[PDB]
């Protein structure tokens, strides 16, 4: 019983009965209505609001607490970058050098179900993690290549792909989802672990808990 | 009415606006809502991949004549 009585109500009243609209916590330039919020209710699927703010509160989190120089892209990010090559996001990353940070976030958005990509350029290394066992061999290949790009275009400087990797984490690997709706928690639980260069020991079972603590930490824009 | 932007959508779909550099971008959402008749919150608009707030504005996000504001869907998954 790690759940205390009172943030239990708190948790309660954000995903019962209310306007859709509510606004319920700003932060990152996102407003997190209690419409978005329910996404987290039990077998909900999981949508761009949530995760974009929970990835949000990761580069905070770390930020705060000393864990690498984490940099996050916005669930748009991959889509948009999979249609219109580098020059439809080239923009997108104007105020920031990504080869300064450490750790780079991408959240991915396959038809029906969400997937997480982490670079780590500390590694020089791409890992392609899905909670329903799926292959990230060509996201990989694109997500590479943009990097090649940004850094051709941005510092204008070739990147020795001799010294670049990417593995797709197998099933046996990593824990799968067992039921069809925790696609997006494991993506931010993957997220969550990774960023703080923790090694994976949770299991579906934690998923359902998870969510009704995502909903705490999201009001309170703090992780716990 | 200062600048005149274009609110391209993900199936290409263009829409023109002359807006007030001095005001808030919300009202450009509400009507791009309509004069398409979508639920405003299923719509989210970004400028080069940066997230248009309601009280945010033109001046503010520094944009120059004819620049895109791009328009995503409501993302879900399982």
């Amino acid at each position: 019983l790690e759940l205390t009585e009172d943030m239990e109500k708190e948790i309660s009243n954000a995903l019962g009965h209310g306007p859709q609209d509510e606004i319920l916590s700003s932060a990152f330039k996102l407003r997190i209505t209690r419409g978005d919020i329910q996404t987290l209710k039990n077998y909900h699927w999981l949508n761009d609001e949530v995760i974009n703010f929970y990835m949000n509160l990761l580069v905070e989190r770390n930020k705060k607490q000393g864990y690498p120089a984490l940099h996050v892209f916005s669930t748009f990010f991959y889509p948009k970058l999979k249609s219109g090559g580098y020059q439809a996001v080239k923009r997108w990353t104007k105020g920031v050098n990504l080869f300064e940070q450490e750790i780079i976030l991408v959240p991915i958005h396959r038809k029906v179900h969400w997937s997480l990509v982490v670079i780590d350029l500390r590694k020089k290394c791409l890992k392609y993690l899905d909670s329903m066992g799926q292959k990230g061999h060509r996201i990989c290949e694109i997500l590479l290549q943009y990097l090649q790009d940004e850094s051709k275009t941005k510092r204008n400087s070739d990147l020795n792909l001799l010294e670049w990797t990417h593995h797709s984490m197998k099933p046996h690997e990593i824990p799968q989802q067992l039921n069809g709706s925790d696609c997006g928690m494991f993506t931010c639980k993957y997220a969550d672990y990774i960023s703080r260069d923790k090694p994976i020991t949770f299991t579906q079972h934690q998923m359902p808990l998870f969510r009704k603590k995502m909903v705490w930490e999201i009001l309170h824009q703090q992780l716990l | 009415e200062y600048i005149k932007l274009k609110v391209i959508g993900q199936d290409s779909s263009e829409i023109h606006f002359k807006v007030k550099m001095t005001t808030h971008l919300k009202k450009l959402k509400e009507s791009y809502c309509q004069r398409q008749g979508v639920p405003m919150n299923s719509l989210r608009f970004l400028f080069e991949g940066q997230r248009i707030a309601d009280n945010h504005t033109p001046k503010e996000l520094g944009m120059e004549e004819e620049d895109v504001i791009e328009v995503y869907q409501e993302q879900t998954g399982g």
